[PDB]
């Protein structure tokens, strides 16, 4: 059992198993090049390592770029040895999680934290390139030292902002980590709590799904947790009150994400 | 404990000094435990 792992400037206690490979999986602790993600486990490698490896951001395309935050598009086909040794280090804090070397097939979306040293990974989430039920997340996190800053809502976000640009809704993949379950509530409550407010709820389940690329059984489900909706006898129809929205924005359970992804910021379109 | 941490840590490079950082050592050590991935899938 791999019980913490030092990566750049942390050492992190590990949350669950991860099955690196032969008897990289029975080391107490690993150490991780905070840049191309590769593990090993002696110290020494790794202080060597250090002022060997060139690499100060992760491999791929930085698509998106807004202050000191940037993410990287990583395809698995293109860097599957980061990508492999990213779902290794993923796994550590993933409970749910189930492939980490089959990567080809998925894309995998890293925040980094830019200063002046290098972009340093602070999370991300994998998509399935090609999801037969058009799931646009598989698995998503913030690594902890990094939690609970927003980040995980604004990947939540920017994985939407990808599905509005493939013109297509999309939904995260069972299982999420418990923290992701909450994040996508919380993220998926205010979206939608902004549009009704700002359109005194006068849109139909079907125009919010365009609006958001939240797909309709996500916007129903969060709509029912607040209390919004309601089953005519054939259909879901959506059911505000300024009394609902203006409690529910205020309680603050229901607060804008602290960081929140600029379109404009976005250098990007899917494949073709 | 029950509640994991982290913590600060500097560790210095080592300039003038076991494992083989190379790409291909890697692939090699994953290389199996991939196939057995696609194959459970499958
Ligand atoms: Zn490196």
């Amino acid at each position: 059992y791999v019980d913490k792992i030092h990566i750049g400037n942390y050492e992190i206690d590990a949350w669950y198993f991860s099955p690196f490979p032969e008897d990289y999986g029975k080391q107490p602790k690993l150490w991780l090049c905070e840049y191309c993600l590769k593990y090993m486990k002696y110290e020494k490698s790794y202080r060597f390592h250090l002022g060997q490896c060139q690499w100060r951001q992760p491999p791929g395309k930085e698509i998106y770029r807004k202050s000191n935050i940037s993410v990287y598009e990583v395809d698995g086909k293109d860097h599957k040895i980061y990508c492999q040794n990213l779902c290794l280090l993923a796994k550590l804090f993933l409970d749910h999680k189930t492939l980490y070397f089959d990567v080809e097939p998925f894309v995998f979306y890293i925040l980094t934290e830019v200063d002046r040293q290098g972009a340093h990974i602070v999370g991300y989430f994998s998509k399935e390139k090609e999801s037969p039920d058009g799931n646009n997340v598989a698995c998503i996190l913030t690594l902890p030292p990094y939690q609970r800053r927003g980040y995980g809502k604004f990947l939540i976000a920017f994985s939407y902002e990808l599905s509005k640009l493939e013109s297509t809704v999309g939904s995260p993949e069972k299982p999420l980590s418990d923290l992701g379950k909450l994040s996508y509530r919380s993220y998926w409550s205010w979206v939608l709590l902004e549009i009704l407010r700002d359109f005194r709820g006068t849109l139909s389940i079907k125009d919010l799904s365009q609006m958001t690329s939240i797909t309709q059984n996500d916007i129903i489900s969060t709509l029912q947790s607040l209390n919004m909706v309601k089953y005519w006898k054939g259909q879901h129809v959506i059911c505000v009150t300024p009394k609902l929205v203006e409690e529910h924005l205020k309680s603050a359970q229901y607060k804008k994400p602290p960081i929140t992804v600029d379109s404009v910021c976005l250098k990007w379109a899917p494949p073709k | 404990l029950a509640v994991p941490s982290w913590r600060d840590h500097s560790v210095e490079p080592l300039r003038d000094p076991l494992e083989n950082l190379d790409d291909s050592v890697f692939s090699k050590r994953h290389a199996k435990l991939e196939l057995d991935e696609k194959r459970r899938k499958r």
